[PDB]
């Protein structure tokens, strides 16, 4: 039994990549969109929030036949509970083959009959909440852990027959905090969205797999940054020119499944460049606690990364770093475990004092022989190695994780995001997994 | 698998050297002129080769093992391309050839086949 | 010296050395036969030559 | 180079905090030497791998 909270998550994240969809679509001249605004966290320091919003609609029917938007209304009534200050536009989204597009009639008498609702899901979840009951033996009925089917009638009977009022003023969220237009189902419209996009020089396959899903993920960045005057957007060809330099210029972070198998293809085919040459140097910016089970295969991918990308004695002429975000402890633990498995590291670090030249020396190796002093460097994420990351560029550098990457200067480094879960999506980007 | 390295490249011919007495007795069937060899080119791509001449050579305290290849193609990601254009570079290994890799060559469509040995 | 220097100049042909395996590597996708290279003549006049050859081995 | 080829071995009366002290201030002065001490695990490979040497660039592993 999932939690109905990452459903609830699902479909708000359904309603802001169509609403993002639809904004793409309309972005002719000064917009100014506001897209989505709210994730379910603590902080609302800044409002920039539409609504989270749902899109549900079942096979073809003419009219809704029962409980469709029950569930929707009733979440966004019980968020309305706690809603104050900036005003908070909310809407609701739905396709419908044969009926009227736009706004529905929805003044005051649909909302009752819909608060007239006798489901013991809707009523365990928010009728309870958004209408309080006036008898004890209710109240402590819901509160309780398990419930029967007899305490379950109980209930249904005294919320049929028992009026119960609110303290939410409902009228006021009718007049302002809903609006219901029947759209169109944008599963149907990609072809219509790649046609569209299909106006510019571009490509066949590239709007589909780099520009459509980087102008999905821009456009839906707008909202997130801290500043709210950031969303400032006039002469919207202009910005649409510019997210095509945009697109071009990042190629990364697609959110959804598209053209992307497993958990995480996404890169990939653009990464292979650059990871077909001998002699680079690539360094790794890692965030332990974002991938799975890192204490226990951090050393069997290290391993799997120098078997293939550190092997030849001539050509792969230069050193990986692996930058982790720990403290300066913890790097010792890494280096036994890395010395029981016969790999040659360096750290730099001799207990807690960083040497600058022990971290920029040049492993000297000798041919005849398949011998080179060490093999990679890992480092915690501290200012002194970060300014020998410095003194000394690499040429790609790659982000796995959210760490900050100030600091580091990008004079001729090309940084790569990439965003996993494990290892075997780390390794299935790095051409070195074949599978999943 | 692993058999040499390349000593000399040129777009006529590629020079490649048997590592030892051991390997080169171990696979002595598969090192005959007109069958293949694969040179690896950078981490993913490889050279796709037909031995030519072979020159194993103990004058005095010298064993010298010279094959002469050439490239007849590339296998770039799971895909054969067909040129004499890449020119592997040096100390690079040699890996023999897997049959999945001659199986992929021979594929075509699935109904213009002809069976003929 | 972007990509290497000269060694050897006749009429019929001209050598060129290469520096560096990370030189080759980067640029061996312009690096063959039938390309076109730049040789500077003196400090402002250029060479326009096409590559006939191509020789990679251990010294 | 050529001719010394042996290496020498100081064993202390102390604790392994004052031979990592002792690393420090060797590394310090540019002196390689070896502990065999990864924190304070020891490892037998470690301590006893023989050092190399590349007599063209007149250098010893430690």
């Amino acid at each position: 039994m999932m939690s109905r909270e990452a459903d609830h998550t699902i479909k708000g994240f359904l309603y802001q990549f169509n609403k993002t969809l639809n904004s793409i679509l309309s972005s002719t001249d000064q917009d100014e969109i506001q897209i989505e605004g709210i994730i379910e966290d603590i902080d609302i320091k800044n409002s920039n929030i539409t609504n989270a919003i749902q899109c549900k609609y079942h096979e073809s029917k003419v009219r809704h036949n029962l409980s469709d938007i029950y569930k929707p209304i009733l979440q966004m009534l019980l968020h309305f509970l706690e809603n104050d200050s900036l005003n908070i536009k909310y809407a609701l989204y739905a396709y419908f083959p044969n009926e009227q597009v736009g706004v529905k009639e929805v003044t005051k008498s649909q909302i009752e009959e819909i608060l007239s609702s006798s489901n013991f899901d809707y009523i365990s979840k928010y009728i309870s909440k958004i209408k309080p009951p006036k008898e004890q033996i209710i109240k402590e009925l819901l509160g309780k852990t398990s419930k029967t089917t007899e305490d379950k009638t109980r209930i249904k009977k005294y919320y049929e027959t028992s009026k119960l009022e609110t303290i939410v003023d409902i009228d006021k969220f009718l007049r302002d905090h809903f609006v219901f237009e029947i759209g169109l189902s944008y599963e149907e419209l990609m072809n219509e969205t790649k046609n569209l996009l299909m106006k510019e020089g571009f490509s066949l396959e590239d709007v589909k797999d780099l520009f459509y899903p980087n102008s999905i993920q821009y456009i839906a960045e707008l909202s997130i940054l801290p500043e709210a005057e950031k969303r400032i957007s006039s002469k919207n060809k202009l910005i649409d020119y510019l997210k095509g330099n945009k697109k071009t210029a990042m190629s990364r972070w697609t959110s959804e499944v598209l053209t992307r198998k497993q958990l995480l293809k996404v890169r990939k085919n653009q990464l292979v460049p650059s990871l077909n040459i001998n002699s680079r140097s690539r360094y790794f910016i890692i965030d332990p606690d974002t991938i799975d089970n890192f204490d226990d295969e951090f050393i069997l991918f290290v391993k799997d990364y120098l078997d293939k990308y550190n092997s030849k004695i001539k050509l792969h002429t230069e050193t990986p770093c692996f930058i982790l975000k720990t403290d300066v402890n913890n790097l010792s633990e890494y280096h036994k475990r890395f010395v029981s498995r016969n790999i040659q590291i360096i750290t730099g670090y001799i207990g807690d004092t960083f040497y600058f030249k022990e971290f920029n020396k040049e492993p000297k190796r000798i041919i005849k022989d398949n011998w080179v002093e060490f093999k990679a460097r890992i480092s915690c994420n501290s200012d002194e190695v970060i300014k020998c990351i410095n003194y000394k560029k690499c040429d790609d550098l790659y982000i796995v994780g959210g760490v900050d990457v100030s600091l580091l200067d990008t004079a001729d480094v090309n940084i790569e995001n990439l965003e996993i879960n494990n290892f075997r999506e780390l390794k299935y980007l790095l051409s070195m997994l074949k599978e999943i | 698998m692993k058999i040499g390295s390349v000593i000399e490249s040129s777009p006529h011919s590629i020079l490649v050297k048997i590592d030892t007495l051991k390997i080169f007795e171990k696979a002595k069937s598969a090192l005959q002129i007109g069958k293949y060899l694969k040179i690896q080119e950078g981490n993913h791509n490889f050279v796709l080769c037909v031995i030519q001449n072979i020159k194993i050579s103990t004058d005095k305290d010298e064993d010298i093992f010279i094959l002469t290849v050439q490239p007849v193609g590339i296998f770039k990601g799971e895909e054969f391309f067909q040129g004499n254009s890449m020119l592997p570079s040096p100390t690079e290994p040699v890996f023999l050839v897997e049959d999945d890799i001659l199986n992929k060559i021979f594929s075509n469509e699935k109904t213009k086949i002809f069976h003929l040995g």
